[PDB]
RNA sequence: AACGUGUCGCGAUGGAUGACUUGGCUUCCUAUUUCGUUGAAGAACGCAGUAAAGUGCGAUAAGUGGUAUCAAUUGCAGAAUCAUUCAAUUACCGAAUCUUUGAACGCAAACGGCGCAUGGGAGAAGCUCGUGUCAUCCCCGUGCAUGCCAUACUCAGUGUCGA
RNA sequence: AGAUGUGGCCUGGAGGUUAGGACGAAGCUUAUGGCGUGAGCCUAAGAUGGACCGGCCUCUAGUGCAGAUCUUGGUUGGCGU
RNA sequence: AGACCUGAGUGUGGCAGGACUACCCGCCGAACUUAAGCAUAUUACUCAGCGGAGGAAAAGAAAACAACCGUGAUUCUCUCA
């Protein structure tokens, strides 16, 4: 799950999920919040945990 | 902390710079993730020197393109192709004046008049 | 009957938020807004009320360009 | 003529003000003519016209303009004055020739000492209420 | 209800974050002259309308 | 500076809506008179890290080393000129920069070029 | 009305007659001035004060 | 008696008066003093370690550059050096940045919408001998409102000729 | 009703003069008396205040309240109804 | 075939559009009011409405005034009145 920028489709925030996380997003589900920000649910391609990469970011 | 200063930044070439234009993106993109998840106040409040030096690598790779970009269109006759955004801006009212090599335009008799009859410098006693 | 009675029957909206005015004048069915008379190119400027002029003139808002221009002015357009 | 644009013609108030049909504008056509070129085309600054025909129904004007962008008007002396900004729609001021007639300025002497340099010009100057400092 | 256009929505998203109370530490610096908000908006008392 | 002129209501709004590069001369102290004869300077604009003396107030004749000198607030501080709140805990207490005279100078190359254009010899 | 205009010779018969009034020691001295000290009314001195 | 009434002393309620005044109002003066398609005024949304409003600024976002100043800012944190520049801060200004709009101008519009040319990008399918290349899809730049002036090619006309 | 006179009183500021104030100015308070026919002035006491101000001669004006179904703020009987 | 004339289409280089509008230029243009009524007249060739510039605008270089011993573009001031 990220805050991603809300002018940005959902192709666009697979390919930069590909270049800045080295992983695969199958499916991305936005939505812009009512705070106003553009959240993403970015599901990973099985091949790829997402613990490993989420320690990698640190969180 | 890491703080980019300009004059050991003019000194680099396009490609470097860009280099280290991701390097501080980056670095950037990785305490917005330790500003979200609580953060030290130390290792947080490197917020200000990347982003303000950042703007010191943006501002270099965009002086550095308008300087290589205003030498290639005064250089030679092609000043009628110049993009706008590198002409000379000033009022709206003032590039449409007169200039003033045009301006004193004045006739063939205005001139002789003015050579003819000129000025005199006089005193009186 | 007209009083309390027929507040309740108010529904829609007649006005909605300008494009160009900021404000909630824009009529819907006639497409044009009660403040700036936008689409319109010329704006609404009526001296019958000059409180509404010293509202909508320059200054009043942000004002960034007249900002650097009127020390680019006062400074002569100077460049090094 | 010039029809009072009044609806229906009605109009109200005292009965000087109460014509409709005989009414006439203070503007000559020739006038008209030049202001609705001008401001029709912005980018050209009209100069004086002259009379080309008439019809029953119309009369016809040739509108000389000029283009102060051209670069022969800019560097030309007997016609670049114009490219200077104080004469950008000269015919919706009556500065023309065409302007100048309807303004009185056809004359100078004493059949004009109520209209120089304007009527409004000597309204003001004829009817301030001067307060001299020491009187 | 469900349909709102999205410059209404991010019009109704500036005011949610507007709607927030002054902090402490604005209470405590030097030339301070704010004690409270004085624009808190409530829901039901005054209506945005857009 | 100039701030005073004819307007008064002109005047007390220029010292009290000046930047902190107009507030740093406005804030000055005095020399000591063994510094005073030395430099050939009258007066000096307060650093941090130099010592004064302090002679007006309850805490006159108390030297010490200035630690703040707090412009927006147009006071200075001493160390040595302090006092407790109620918790026990010390607070430094400000001085403004006319109740004080400085006693040693923190130079720099910028500062050594201030004393030597105010130098009246 | 903030200014007044006053006759040009009324303006010099007031200016005289204030003038007229500095030589009297007593009109002087009842109007504020300590002249108890003073060698002579009207008081003249040189002119080697228009040098120093 | 009780209630009540009156007078003084002390309390409360109330927020006048005085003193104060970084504000208004009025007058007078000085200029290489007058915006915008090179996108203005206005409107919208954002930007701080902390930040609602306001101020300032524009994804370089409470600012970047340069000059002068010469050790702060300060509510609390944070911070190489503790200061001939190359990192205080403030003031000033030449270099820049300047989101969405708006005359608003590719077409629309209670749509963060959709084009036609053109260039760049990314591209986990294919093809290639993992590299390259890359179909749709998807991003980004530029050109394109209309009128007019000048201009350098393609035309229309049983307009007048002419072979 | 009205006219007029007043070295008649009062308020803000200005020109002059003469003086007050941290040993306590303005303001406020009154079983504080004094004296003026009166408008008013002055003293005293504050177990009040905390920094400005008086008198006289001239000059000037946004210069004197009890009521305008007066304006704005507050309070009150009705009423613990 | 070609020309000339009158019109098109694109390419290229430009310009106009909105803001401000105190003053100023062009138009448009009232009524309350005053006349102790009211209609001419007055308010006023003013308010409101529309268009357009500038640092000022407008005017200006005699188809002028005069009737003199003559004057000499415009604008403005005092006066004329
Ligand atoms: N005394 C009544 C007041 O008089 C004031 O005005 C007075 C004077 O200011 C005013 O004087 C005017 C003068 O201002 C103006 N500049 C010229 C005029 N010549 C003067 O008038 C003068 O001459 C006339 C006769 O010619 C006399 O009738 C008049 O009394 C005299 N003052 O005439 C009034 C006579 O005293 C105000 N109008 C007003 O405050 C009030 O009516
Ligand atoms: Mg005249
Ligand atoms: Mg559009
Ligand atoms: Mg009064
Ligand atoms: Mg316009
Ligand atoms: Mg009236
Ligand atoms: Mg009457
Ligand atoms: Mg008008
Ligand atoms: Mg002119």
């Amino acid at each position: 799950t990220f805050i991603v920028d809300s002018r940005a489709n959902k192709t666009e925030i697979k390919k930069a999920m590909r270049k800045l996380y080295q992983v695969k997003a199958v499916k991305v589900n936005t939505l812009i919040r009512p705070d106003g920000l553009k959240k993403a649910y970015i599901r990973l391609s099985a091949a790829h945990d997402a613990l490993d990469t989420a320690n990698k970011i640190g969180l | 902390s890491h703080h980019m200063k300009i004059k050991d930044l003019r000194e680099k070439s396009k490609d470097d710079l860009l280099k280290t234009l991701t390097e501080y993106k980056k670095e950037l993109s990785q305490l917005r993730v330790v500003q979200q998840t609580g953060g030290a106040e130390t290792r947080l409040g490197r917020i200000r020197p990347i982003r303000k030096s950042i703007a010191r690598i943006l501002t270099v790779l965009n002086q550095n393109e308008r300087s290589n970009l205003k030498m290639f269109y005064a250089d030679r006759k092609l000043r009628c192709k110049t993009p706008k955004v590198l002409r000379a801006k000033l009022t709206h009212r003032r590039r449409l004046a007169l200039k003033e090599n045009e301006k004193n335009r004045k006739t063939s008799r205005q001139m002789r008049q003015a050579h003819k009859f000129p000025k005199r410098v006089y005193a009186v006693k | 009957t007209k009083g309390t009675t027929s507040m309740g029957q108010r529904h829609g909206r007649t006005h909605i938020l300008c494009r160009r005015c900021g404000r909630n004048s824009y009529h819907v069915q006639w497409e044009r807004c009660a403040a700036c008379a936008y689409p319109r190119a010329s704006r609404r400027r009526y001296n019958w009320s000059v409180k509404a002029i010293k509202r909508r003139r320059t200054g009043t808002g942000r004002c960034r360009y007249l900002k650097v221009v009127n020390r680019r002015i006062a400074n002569h357009f100077k460049t090094p | 003529g010039r029809k009072r644009p009044v609806h229906k013609g009605i109009t109200y108030g005292k009965p000087k003000t109460s014509g409709v049909l005989g009414m006439k504008l203070n503007k000559n056509n020739q006038a008209v003519a030049e202001q609705r070129l001008g401001k029709r085309f912005g980018n050209l600054r009209v100069l004086n016209s002259y009379w080309v025909n008439m019809d029953s129904t119309f009369k016809w004007y040739e509108v000389i303009a000029v283009d102060p962008m051209c670069k022969t008007i800019r560097r030309d002396p007997r016609i670049n004055w114009i490219v200077n900004s104080v004469h950008k729609h000269r015919e919706q001021r009556g500065l023309t020739s065409a302007g100048r007639k309807h303004r009185g300025l056809r004359h100078k002497g004493h059949k004009a000492s109520k209209l120089r340099p304007s009527y409004r010009a000597a309204w003001r100057r004829n009817n301030r209420i001067v307060f001299l400092r020491k009187r | 209800g469900r349909f709102k256009p999205l410059a209404v929505k991010k019009k109704y998203a500036k005011k949610m974050n507007q709607n927030k109370p002054v902090p402490y530490w604005i209470r405590l610096r030097t030339g301070n002259r704010i004690k409270w908000n004085e624009k808190r908006r409530h829901w039901r008392r005054t209506k945005l309308n857009y | 500076a100039s701030i005073k002129c004819g307007s008064r209501r002109k005047a007390r709004r220029a010292h009290f809506q000046a930047p902190s590069h107009v507030r740093r001369v406005l804030m000055s102290a005095p020399l000591s008179k063994e510094l005073r004869a030395k430099y050939n300077v009258r007066a000096m604009p307060v650093r941090k890290d130099d010592e004064v003396i302090v002679k007006r107030g309850t805490f006159k004749g108390r030297e010490g080393k200035v630690t703040a000198c707090y412009r927006l607030k147009w006071v200075i501080l001493i160390d040595k000129v302090n006092r407790e709140k109620a918790n026990g805990s010390t607070v430094a207490v400000g001085i403004h920069p006319s109740n004080v005279e400085i006693t040693k100078l923190k130079l720099t190359h910028h500062r050594k070029s201030i004393l030597e254009r105010k130098d009246r010899s | 009305r903030w200014h007044r205009k006053i006759n040009l010779h009324q303006k010099r018969f007031a200016v005289v007659s204030a003038l007229a009034a500095s030589s009297v020691p007593s009109l002087v001295m009842s109007r504020g001035h300590r002249i108890d000290n003073v060698p002579e009314v009207p008081l003249v001195v040189e002119d080697s004060i228009q040098g120093y």
